[PDB]
């Protein structure tokens, strides 16, 4: 989890649709579900094969 | 006597889509992806073939 970092506003969350995210500095594009995953209690993302 | 003999005839048939396994729904590489042009299309012309 992160300490230190710049000053840009924050978004509401735009579910179900194309759209640019920014999740603290991981710049992307995909379409935002809710997920049932299960992630460590220090884990910020989950990467794939 | 019956005696029996396996001969394969066909594989399966695949394709690939070159902007999304190259550059992921990423559009500054996409732009970047037009430079090295025909270069997907001599590869989904033999893939179909």
């Amino acid at each position: 989890p992160a300490t230190v970092c710049g000053p840009k506003l924050s978004t509401d969350l735009i579910k179900n649709q194309c759209v640019n995210f920014n999740f603290n500095g991981l710049t992307g594009t995909g379409v935002l579900t809710p997920s049932s995953k299960r992630f460590q209690p220090f884990q910020q993302f989950g990467r794939d094969v | 006597s019956i005696t029996t003999e396996v001969m394969p005839v066909s594989m399966a048939k695949t394709s690939v889509d070159c902007n999304m396994y190259i550059c992921g729904d990423s559009t500054e590489c996409a732009n970047l992806l037009l430079q090295y042009g025909s270069f997907c299309t001599q590869l989904n012309r033999a893939l179909s073939g």
